[PDB]
């Protein structure tokens, strides 16, 4: 038995924003609203259908009705960026959750991403094992696509790239791994990590020494 | 009312999860003390709360499994989890709910939440690695390398970096164990005249490292 809120839910900034929870029934059940952010746990945004706790701006309403409760979020914000969840009890009559709803404030400004490359460092050499790091960061929205090169080369296998994540400055992240063995490393005039976002792309060198 | 969890980060299949959560004020007696957890992929469920007094209230599905403790004393709960299986692995948070009841239940002031991985795989400590830079500002890093399982704080300089500082989310690679880096942006002129230390505590093997990273 769950509760039902769509997984995803798309505005400008400025507009309102509408998230629908539905069980059958509710309004004769209370229906309270969480709001979580990324890697923070959840923080209590809307109870008793339509109260909110100290500490939440009057931008922050909630109502509730028939077989749907919903929130209301007049003027949404870049702050406005987290998963939504539902609460009730249904039916017997422990408590439930919602689904999960995805807000996104989008037609924000682009940003060409600052991408940094680490060769290996001295330790991990002298530990027969190397990898090469490319750092992504600063750089808005987050569809990149990673590949990297040896001299003119494009490396193949041994790669691994993280999934882009949110940071603080209400942008993305990401990370890109090369796996390698010392002497792929110092057995080459260089290695490279090029990362396409859009159309922009940018690309990064480092050479053993 | 602040709200802090402790237990294992890593529990073996089959066993029994042991979980702890500490509560500062509040006071106790205002407040059911509940427990809920959150699986990393996504989802978020409800497994019981108690009271003082002693008496209960757990997730249909999850009693004859799920137990929770309390000692007024220590101002702490816990809970035990059974025979654990390997779908458990979740975020787990203490919670308050308040008294009365509160019919319209809702759960005010959450812990921070405590990833708890069940594998019949081992812990592994992090092998950490500097990112050393060189060469108007400049960017120097560590690479906690090679662990298990997560999470591992990343602070620097005992957390008197908290400027042009970044920690990455891990990675799950090939070994079937984590890995992850953490970045920082500072003044080059400064390097050489200055000394920058990563910080990193991984729990669950109670290994606690602090790398040094000095230019090339």
């Amino acid at each position: 038995y769950e509760l039902t809120q769509p997984p995803s839910v798309s505005v400008s900034p400025g507009q309102t924003a509408s998230i629908t929870c539905s069980g059958d029934k509710l309004g004769d059940k209370y229906a309270c609203w969480y709001q979580q952010k990324p890697g923070q746990s959840p923080v209590l945004v809307i109870y008793q259908d339509s109260k909110r706790p100290s500490g939440i701006p009057e931008r922050f309403s909630g109502s509730n009705s028939g077989n749907t409760a919903t929130l209301t979020i007049s003027g949404t914000q870049a702050m406005d960026e987290a998963d939504y969840y539902c609460q009730a009890w249904d039916s017997f009559s422990t408590f439930v959750f919602g689904t999960g709803t995805k807000v996104t404030v989008l037609g924000q400004p682009k940003a060409a991403p600052s991408v940094t490359l680490f060769p290996p460092s001295s330790e991990e050499l002298q530990a027969n094992k190397a990898t090469l790091v490319c750092l992504i960061s600063d750089f808005y929205p987050g569809a990149v696509t990673v590949a990297w090169k040896a001299d003119s080369s494009p490396v193949k296998a041994g790669v691994e790239t993280t999934t882009p994540s949110k940071q603080s400055n209400n942008k993305y992240a990401a990370s890109s791994y090369l796996s390698l063995t010392p002497e792929q490393w110092k057995s080459h005039r260089s290695y490279s990590c090029q990362v396409t976002h859009e159309g922009s792309t940018v690309e990064k060198t480092v050479a053993p020494t | 009312v602040q709200l802090q969890e402790s237990g294992p980060g890593l529990v073996k299949p089959s066993e029994t999860l042991s979980l702890t959560c500490t509560v500062s004020g509040g006071s106790i007696s205002s407040y059911y003390w509940s427990w809920i957890r959150q699986p990393p992929g996504k989802g978020l469920e409800w497994i019981g709360y108690i009271y003082y007094s002693g008496s209960t209230n757990y997730n249909p599905s999850l009693k004859s499994r799920v137990t929770i403790s309390v000692d007024t004393s220590k101002n702490q709960f816990s809970l035990k989890l059974s025979s654990v299986t390997a779908a458990d692995t979740a975020v787990y948070y203490c919670a308050s709910l308040p008294r009365g009841q509160l019919v319209n239940a809702y759960f005010d002031y959450w812990g921070q939440g405590t990833l708890v991985t069940v594998s019949s795989a081992s812990t592994k400590g992090p092998s950490v690695f500097p990112l050393a830079p060189s060469s108007g500002t400049a960017a120097l890093g560590c690479l906690v390398k090679d662990y298990f399982p997560e999470p591992v704080t990343v602070s620097w300089n005992s957390g008197a970096l908290t400027s042009g500082v970044h920690t990455f989310p891990a990675v799950l690679q090939s070994s079937g164990l984590y890995s992850l880096s953490s970045v920082v942006t500072v003044p080059s002129s400064s390097l050489g005249t200055q000394t920058y230390i990563c910080n990193v505590n991984h729990k669950p093997s109670n290994t606690k490292v602090d790398k040094r990273v000095e230019p090339k």
